[PDB]
């Protein structure tokens, strides 16, 4: 019965300013607590704060102090997270989430340490207003195996294909999921494990593709 | 904040036992101590509280424990549906809950695999433009989770690293990546750099050097 209504998702500039909205029912909403908990792409839960309802006093986390600021609306039951200043660092999904129990004051704060009822989240995006092609580098080789691949550095939008040899070459190939970086553009790499007995007499050659920046080589990878 | 294995794993029926280590200012100074499980694209979900109790609803092969500064989540007659991400949580001195990194909970396919990992040295094109990056290559293991450290010499880098979520190979077993940023002046001046892989059932630290 309890439950915690989200806004939608946000694409936003770095710099710009975003504010989510958490709407709550199934309970009085002034005997409990509200936290916000987000979570990074592909990291951990990370607590951002919390808000008492009842009068408004708000405390934050550590890497959270000042660009976030926590409110609510009794009369509505809603709480609000607003983000300032938005970084590359700030994209993530914002869940608000309700505490087990009310807090009794200057006695007991059981209650107020889980997160009992969670909303479904909303993602807040900082984008790269850019475009940049990557840097194409070489990662050079040397149980019989060995890996080599190709670094390709610093690009956005995605995405970025890569094959190797023109196509002909599929077994032991691996191309990774880009990462996002604090700077606002991306990385990836693309390996190929093969016969460490292959190397210095066959050729490895990866094509790179970034369509966005008409970006296209072809880095032939060679031993150290 | 908290630190949890990268992932663990057992069959069916079987029992895991989660640890979440922490200091005397949260898990070793209060029973404080929560355990949440996010099945993948779901929401979180509270299992465990106050060190030892559960929610209502949850059943009762979930359970926690502490010893000292560490608290344990042990989920016995495994199923299928327990496969998830479980993240501990404390209070933490002051006035403020503190997060482990998460744990990969695996109900296992297949017998687990060893990684195999290879480290790149910087590029001398890299280098040429006053950029170093160092990649840390992990290949062929099961269950897909592991844990990357980097080191300088010996001791710990925490700056300049991004690390991919494990992604499936072609054949079926898992690959991660991890790269570090350095500037060449670091690259050409240490002894040695190295890329430390914490898997289920092995470590292996690769070295590189100029």
């Amino acid at each position: 019965q309890v439950q915690l209504v989200q806004s939608g998702a946000e694409m936003k500039d770095p710099g710009a300013s975003v504010k989510v909205s958490c709407r709550a029912s199934g309970y009085k909403f002034t005997d409990y607590y509200m936290h916000w908990v987000r979570q990074a792409p592909g990291q951990g839960l990370e607590w951002v704060g919390w808000v008492n309802t009842n009068g408004g006093f708000t405390k934050y986390g550590a890497k959270f102090q000042g660009r976030v600021t926590v409110t609510r609306d009794t009369s509505t039951n809603t709480v609000f997270l607003e983000l300032s200043r938005l970084t590359f660092g700030d994209t993530a999904m914002y869940f608000c989430a309700r505490p087990m129990r009310p807090v009794s004051h200057g006695i007991d704060y059981s209650g107020l340490f889980v997160f009992q009822f969670w909303g479904r989240g909303t993602m807040v995006t900082v984008s790269s207003a850019s475009t940049k092609g990557p840097s194409v580098f070489p990662l050079a080789p040397s149980g019989g195996t060995a890996a080599l691949g190709c670094l390709v550095k610093d690009y956005f939008p995605e995405p970025v294909t890569v094959s190797w040899n023109s196509g002909a070459l599929t077994s032991g190939v691996h191309t990774f999921p880009a990462v996002l970086q604090s700077s606002g553009l991306y990385s990836l790499s693309s390996v190929v494990t093969v016969p460490s007995s292959s190397l210095g007499t066959q050729t490895y050659i990866c094509n790179v593709n970034h369509k966005p920046s008409n970006t296209k080589v072809d880095k032939k990878v060679e031993p150290k | 904040a908290l630190t949890q294995p990268a992932s663990v794993s057992a069959s069916p029926g079987q029992s895991i036992t989660i640890s979440c280590s922490g200091t005397r200012s949260d898990v070793g100074g209060y029973d404080f101590v929560s355990w949440y499980q996010q099945h993948p694209g779901k929401v979180p979900k509270l299992i465990i509280y106050e060190v030892t109790k559960r929610p209502s609803g949850i059943p009762q092969r979930f359970s926690g424990s502490k010893s000292g500064n560490t608290a344990s989540l042990t989920i016995s007659g495994l199923q299928a549906d327990d496969e998830a991400d479980y993240y501990c949580c404390s209070y933490a001195n002051y006035d403020k809950l503190i997060l482990g990194g998460g744990t990969k909970l695996t109900v296992l396919g297949q017998p687990k695999a060893n990684p195999t990992v290879t480290l790149f040295p910087p590029s001398s094109e890299e280098l040429q433009a006053n950029k170093a990056t160092l990649v840390c290559l992990i290949s062929d293991f099961y269950p897909g989770a592991v844990t990357v450290a980097w080191k300088a010499d010996g001791s710990p880098v925490k700056a300049g690293v991004e690390t991919t979520k494990p992604s499936k190979q072609s054949n079926n077993k898992y690959a991660a990546s991890s790269y570090l940023s350095l500037t060449p002046e670091q690259w050409k001046s240490h002894r040695s750099y190295s890329c430390q892989v914490t898997h289920e059932g092995s470590t292996v630290e690769k070295t590189v050097a100029p």
